């Protein structure tokens, strides 16, 4: 067993998949900040520093809607993944005890 | 039909004077509010007359 672990690299794919899934979800969430969502620009500071009040509320609102949707999707994915991991952890606790 | 395009670059533009000049009957800006023009930097400005 020691030799197999020391040589083969795909043994811990189960944990590597969890790490990769979480990292990839975070990367997607962060990248979502770079989308216009229909606004003139994807940078809040640029929108504020170019347009004036009354105006630019449309742009800010478009960005808000897009980013809120992105966050909601990410949180739903995290909730489902957490449910799956909790099932796995309960299985592991049962395995330990028995 | 033969509108003339003038190039503007490598200078400092004080748009406050133009905005305050009441001689301009129509002064509409779309991508930027006229007031904010004094605190922005552009790659280059095209003038068509």
């Amino acid at each position: 067993i020691q030799d197999s672990l020391s040589s083969t690299a795909s043994a811990l794919g189960k944990l590597q998949d969890v790490v990769n899934q979480n990292a990839q979800a975070l990367n997607t969430l962060v990248k979502q900040l770079s989308s216009n969502f229909g606004a003139i620009s994807s940078v809040l500071n640029d929108i504020l520093s170019r347009l004036d009040p009354p105006e630019a509320e449309v742009q800010i609102d478009r960005l808000i809607t897009g980013r809120l949707q992105s966050l909601q999707t990410y949180v739903t994915q995290q909730l489902i993944r957490a449910a799956e991991i909790r099932a796995s952890a309960n299985l592991a606790a049962t395995k330990m005890s028995e | 039909y033969a509108w003339n395009r003038k190039r503007i670059s490598n200078c400092v533009a004080d748009y406050s004077v133009l905005y305050n000049s009441a001689s301009f009957s129509t002064f509409k800006c779309y991508g930027v509010s006229p007031t904010k023009l004094n605190d922005l930097c552009f790659t280059n400005v095209y003038a068509d007359s």
